[PDB]
């Protein structure tokens, strides 16, 4: 049992490190579009405000 | 023509022609300046008024300057009397050598070739290093990526190249370092004298260098760019040959000129860069190509803002990109050089159709079994190398081979080393590792690969260190 | 100086001139430079013009003099265009003469209404077995090409001129397809290389190609899509078939974000301006398919977009999603894995050309696409099975690139694949035994694939014949 | 259209003839006055960047030269100006006074004494928006920069002439970096060697005066004013004062370099200097760009920092070695000012607070801190150590997520994990006590040879004290053989491995 126990852990960890990553991935994408979009955001709110006078 | 300065506001220039306007793009040379000023129009604001870039600092000009109308756009000397001397955006010679003697002069802003100046059919250039020609060949005038850049070798790499490329072909080459740190352009400047590729004395030089200083204006470091492609068209067209133009850093071109839009005043696009920046950068790179009379093979070092592979900055010059090379500080650990990541390498033109079906096959086994190895080294890892089978520890064997004989020997690079630089020609490194992958050598030892040239000095290796 | 016909530039700068006079230039109207330039009149002001220049803003200098052609923005259109590269403006570049055209039409023109059109009814063959089979094209629809960096969408486009040869060739004139190739801040290096890709395959004497590569100024690859479809709308309007390929669209955007910026317009999402849905809409609705009371011509278009990493939920491709009638969804993942076209058939549909199918086809791909959808699902003896044929029938859609395949091959190929023939044949073979089945039927069995192809059906006798060489080829391979 | 010379009154002026009695060639007369930015009429011979002088005793840098006005910034309050004041050429562009004679003095943004020491020697003056040297007065850097400190001395070296970057976030050690360089060259400005003589420059854009007071009475107590220069603009100085203060440092610092002396400069705080810009920029009405700042801010901070060089022997060999600080709000060192200044300079010195608490302090996170010039600027005996120091620590950061289970791994993970320890443990530090290069070596000799693998990980940092207290005290000989001679002898290294196993011998 002791054998088997510690043979699934280790499979487990590692399928549960593979989803981690898949996930990070994803949220790496998201995150990259997020802070582009920030930048815009900021950007044209400054650029509205100085032609706006 | 003479116009007077009517605004000075930071870097730009506004300057009144009374006589008659200069065409946008002009140069103007300001007149009462204790070291040459010159000024890149950009509008017509109306009134006889135009607005310039300014290529140096603004500071002591007054309002009512007189400004001399050159009449044709930075005009800079071009020639084979460029090669081994520094030289800045708008010409002038910076390595205190004395003026650049040339009987020709070009104009930096050109346009790129007609549809009819177009080779139709893609190419090869051959580097002569195994990595580089098998895994990720360079197509003949396309632009290539270079990632990496740290204390990787990409200086070492990019004299290797140099050196390889006028000792093959026997082409010239241009260094624009766009934006370049000046104790780093003085380092270069002297590691490619201590190398060999600029010749001081006996003028045998291979390399034009154009640095555009980091703390020159953002009007400046804008457009070494282009001055580098001039010195790499005139070898191009006049000297009909396949040039070489390394551009170095090419995200520090499109920051110039994001800023030089900026302070014309113009509303910024997605993530603040220029809302020209597809067309500032299409028009410098669809002037490297393969016109039917040479060719300019480019190679930008690529920065990547915030590991974002998406900003508009890297996404555009993707969009170019006919290749790329990935050095990695996790292969100049073990001692393997140039340290290319064989795997993350890329390029276009591994396609069959082109690099012919045997090349293709050897480049994709050899793609796969080093896959396969990399799979295999987590097990190996975890699990230890006892739990291989006999058809994966061979291939283990086999990849791990394969490795040592992608590495090899500089003739830059003599100084660190010990060994003697190897020039390897196509066939030498496709039958290699035809000949590896076939089982051939699977009696070898894996260090009688290393830092070698063709397979036959890995056999005479094997000989000498096992006799 | 004649202040009516005829003005001065007052400024020039940022390809957007100021003229004073013109008093009589209709809105949207060309005008001419002194230099050689021609522009397009947008902004008729009280005090000034605001032309665009569609060129390089060097040669234009303030004071040089505009002169109005009179007529509204315009390009060549005819037969006489088949087989040349043009500019934006049908301004030929390939130097192979004047492009002498008698017809002139306007790129503004305006689509055809609701009556005009009808149901999509006739099939466009493109020669990919994925595309043909499961995201089925008619004529006269819109078929987003949506993917990423090299994943192989322009050669979906190449391989579709390619294949319509077989059409164009024979001698039903209900049949041909003319096809059109715009290329928008491309590489011009590509094009050329694709236009001599295409005059190997003897597919330029009928097909038109664009230009508007990278180092053209942002006016001329906004105006590139325009007049690509009115070079395509004479053959819609002429009762004939067309296909124009849009790549990418893009480009064209951010090429009409410079222009908007460039003019102080508020930027919105992504600073792209709020036209933008307009921009393509107004040019992917005039992709029709008339009735016959209005001539029975069609015109297909096949834009292209790049999504940035995937990302398909982005603005722009959302926009053109919303404006086109189905996907091809091209996945990186799959390209670069080994599976070539990369089509991701999962998310790719096809809002029109399920109907315009053909029979023959449509019976066989019903029962593939069932198949790929249970083998999607599972991804003991049932599921085994599922697993089984669906790495068949995927390692059977694979394909070479440049080497369309006529509809009566891809019907034998995955008839051949779907009736289980191939559920012993190891899964990395199926390519192999596809290729050497596709020649023994394309040599000796010519009269079955003519009987299929004229019948336009998998009759039961061509089911019983079909049957037997397949069994047979594959009891000798 | 409009344009702010069209007010009345200058057309009142103009259309009854009364524009030829006023001199609008070296005079102007102040149109409007708001937030420090004036716009003058007339001054029509004044040129970009130069000083004017207004009518009420201030100063101004003219920085925007339209067609109708000149745009003058405030170098103090605009309180005293008022509209229709009168504004007169100085003729010459800012500059600022240099020589030896502001060495332990406080100045301000523009060599003014600050201190109340009296009034300031000045025998030459020098332009502070001077170009930078080229690309052939300047040699590779060789030479090393003692930073006293063992992290930035072992694992980022800094060599002199070149543009080191003190990045990190706020409350994490920066100045107590600088402070700590600074202190650390009173052992060679006192002794006699000519050419290893530092002197410091400490630019002080932004902060309070309570912290330069303080920081002052800290230089002080270490005696370590002597060869100090101090520029300060605080927050209350007007922000052209701050927006120069780093040229005024500059250029006190390139004399010392233009006349083969070396000099340290230590623009802290950059981030600071970037937002002054950034207000100038836009009261004057500037085309803002990313985070509204203009758009040659790129320019500002290049053409600052490239002025760090190390001339060559033709020009006299003297060298400004350059330590910019910029403070990082969360961990951001992709926004727009630490991109610039890390794409500017050489290297960077990255510190933290997860590692500030954990106990690490300094807190320089060795990983992503570099130094692109690397064991080119550091010592023979500091290179042998610091190799291998570095080479096992970067196996340490690779298993050092395992630090927490660390038991139930192989043995050759324990031992990673365990020299990293003792390695992390020996790289801590005390505050304002830096450490000659001799002691440093010792220290790491000791530990990265194994010596001790035996010391709990709790003892380290007794150990490393009584340890070298005992080799400073007993064994003066070896240091100073070490020291001098600059590498380690195999006498030297056989005295050196006597000396650790005697002292651990017994250490109890
Ligand atoms: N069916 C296929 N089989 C094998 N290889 C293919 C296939 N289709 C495309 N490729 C490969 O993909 C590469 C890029 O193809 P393609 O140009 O069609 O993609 P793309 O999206 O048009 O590229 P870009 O986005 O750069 O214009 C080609 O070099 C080709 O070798
Ligand atoms: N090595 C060290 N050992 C012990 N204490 C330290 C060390 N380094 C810094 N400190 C302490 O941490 C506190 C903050 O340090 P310091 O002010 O130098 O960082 P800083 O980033 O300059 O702060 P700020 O940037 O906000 O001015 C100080 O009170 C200092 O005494
Ligand atoms: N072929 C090679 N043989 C030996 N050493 C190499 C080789 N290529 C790179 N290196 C090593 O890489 C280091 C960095 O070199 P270089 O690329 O010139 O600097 P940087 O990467 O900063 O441009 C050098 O110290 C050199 O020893
Ligand atoms: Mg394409
Ligand atoms: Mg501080």
């Amino acid at each position: 049992s002791t054998t088997s126990e510690q043979s699934a852990r280790m499979t487990a960890m590692d399928n549960a490190s593979k989803n981690a990553s898949e996930m990070i991935d994803k949220l790496t994408l998201t995150f990259n579009r997020t802070r582009q979009a920030v930048i815009t955001k900021e950007l044209i709110e400054i650029i509205s405000g100085a032609a706006a006078l | 023509t003479t116009g007077r300065i009517v605004a000075v506001i930071g870097a730009v220039v506004d300057v009144q022609f009374d006589e008659g306007l200069p065409p946008i793009l002009n140069a103007l040379e300001v007149q009462g300046r204790e070291t040459r000023l010159v000024l890149e129009v950009a509008q017509h604001l109306g009134e006889s008024t135009v607005r310039t870039i300014a290529m140096d600092g603004t500071e002591g000009l007054v309002r009512g300057q007189k400004v001399l109308d050159s009449g044709a756009p930075i005009r800079i000397p071009v020639g084979p009397e460029t090669l081994g001397r520094i030289m800045n955006v708008i010409g002038e010679p910076i390595d205190e050598r004395g003026p650049i003697k040339t009987k020709q002069f070009a104009a930096i802003h050109a346009e790129a070739p007609e549809f009819v100046e177009m080779s139709v059919e893609q190419e090869i250039l051959v580097t002569g290093i195994k990595v580089v020609d098998l895994l990720a060949p360079y197509a003949k005038g396309g632009k290539i990526g270079l990632f990496g850049g740290a204390g990787v070798g990409k200086t070492v790499l990019i004299m290797e190249l140099i050196n390889n490329v006028a000792k093959a072909h026997g082409g010239y080459s241009v260094f624009a370092g766009v934006g370049e740190r000046t104790r780093e352009g003085n380092d270069l400047y002297h590691e490619m004298i201590e190398s060999g590729v600029i010749n001081l004395k006996d003028a045998t030089s291979k390399v034009a260098l154009v640095y555009g200083q980091m703390n020159e204006p953002p009007g400046a470091r804008a457009r070494v760019a282009l001055t580098g492609l001039t010195v790499a068209e005139y070898f191009r067209d006049q000297e009909g040959q396949d040039v070489l133009l390394f551009i170095d850093n090419i995200f520090r071109f499109t920051q110039a000129g994001s800023e030089v839009s900026a302070l014309l005043g113009r509303i910024p696009s997605a993530v603040g860069y220029q809302p020209t920046l597809a067309t500032d950068m299409g028009t410098m790179q669809e002037r490297i190509t393969t016109t039917k009379k040479g060719s300019i093979t480019s190679v930008q070092a690529i920065y990547v803002p915030a590991d974002d592979l998406t900003d508009p900055a890297p996404a555009t010059t993707f969009a170019h990109l006919d290749a790329t090379t990935v050095l990695s500080r996790a292969i100049a650990e073990l001692g393997i050089y140039p340290a290319v990541d064989p795997l993350d390498s890329t390029s276009r033109i591994m396609d069959p159709n082109i690099v012919g079906s045997e090349h293709y096959d050897v480049a994709r086994g050899v793609q796969k079994i080093l896959q396969d190895y990399k799979s295999l080294q987590d097990i190996i890892a975890i699990l230890g190398m006892d739990e291989l089978s006999e058809e994966d520890k061979l291939t283990v064997s086999r990849a791990r081979k394969i490795q040592r004989f992608l590495s090899q020997p500089f003739q830059v690079a003599e100084v660190f080393t010990g060994h003697l630089g190897k020039l390897v020609p196509l066939k030498e490194t496709i039958k290699g590792f035809q000949q590896i992958l076939a089982g051939e050598y699977d009696h070898l030892p894996e260090q009688a690969f290393y830092m070698v040239g063709p397979i036959e000095e890995a056999v005479a290796k094997a000989d000498k260190l096992a006799e | 100086v004649d202040l009516e016909e005829t003005g001065r530039v007052l400024s020039i700068g940022d390809g957007i001139a100021r003229v004073h006079g013109l008093r009589n230039v209709q809105a949207e109207e060309m005008v001419e430079f002194s230099s050689g330039l021609k522009g397009m009149s947008l902004n008729l002001e009280p005090d000034n013009v605001g032309v665009v220049v569609f060129g390089n803003d060097k040669l234009i200098k303030e004071g040089d003099i505009v002169k109005r052609t009179g007529a509204i923005v315009d390009v060549p259109v005819g037969e006489e265009l088949l087989g040349r590269v043009v500019d934006a403006l049908g301004n030929a570049i390939d130097g192979k003469g004047p492009i002498g055209s008698k017809a002139r039409r306007r790129v503004g023109l305006k689509a055809p209404g609701i009556i005009p059109r009808i149901s999509v009814r006739e099939p466009m063959q493109t020669g990919i077995k994925a595309v043909d089979s499961l995201v089925p094209i008619g004529r006269g629809q819109r078929e987003l090409i949506i993917g990423d960096r090299q994943t192989g969408k322009t050669s979906i486009a190449i391989d579709t001129i390619i294949n319509q040869k077989r059409f164009n060739d024979g001698t039903d004139e209900k049949k041909k397809l003319y096809c059109i190739y715009v290329a928008i801040g491309q590489k011009r290096s590509t094009v050329a290389q694709l236009v001599k890709r295409l005059t190997d395959a003897d597919a330029m004497k009928y097909t038109i190609v664009v230009s508007a590569t990278a180092s053209d100024a942002a006016p001329l690859q906004y105006l590139a899509p325009y007049s690509g479809c009115s070079m395509g709308e004479y053959f819609r309007d002429n009762g004939k078939h067309a296909l124009i390929i849009y790549d990418d669209l893009s480009k064209q955007a951010v090429a009409y974000r410079q222009m908007s910026l460039l003019l102080r317009r508020p930027p919105g999402r992504e600073a792209y301006p709020g036209d933008v849905f307009y921009l393509h809409s107004r040019l992917l609705e005039r992709a029709a398919k008339m009735n016959d009371a209005f001539g029975g011509g069609s015109l297909t278009a096949l834009p292209v977009i790049e999504t940035q990493a995937g990302d398909v939920s982005a603005y722009i491709p959302t926009n053109v999603i919303s404006i086109t009638d189905g996907q091809i969804f091209l996945e990186t993942e799959l390209f670069y894995k080994g599976i070539r076209p990369a089509i991701n058939v999962g998310l790719s549909v096809s809002r029109v050309g399920s109907a315009a199918q053909t029979r023959a086809m449509k019976q066989v791909a019903g029962t593939m696409k069932l198949e790929l959808a249970q083998y999607r699902e599972v991804a003991d003896a049932a599921t085994q099975q599922l697993l089984s044929r669906g790495v068949r029938l995927t390692e059977l859609l694979k394909q070479g690139q440049y080497s369309p395949m006529a509809i009566e091959e891809q019907v034998a190929v995955i008839y051949a694949g779907v009736r289980g023939y191939l559920d012993k044949l190891e899964p990395s073979k199926i390519t192999k035994f596809e290729n050497a089945f596709l020649s023994h039927v394309i040599s000796q069995h010519q009269a079955l694939l003519s009987k299929i192809r004229t019948d336009g059906k998998i009759s039961e006798e061509s089911d019983a014949k079909l049957k037997e060489i397949v069994t047979n080829f594959l009891a000798g391979f």
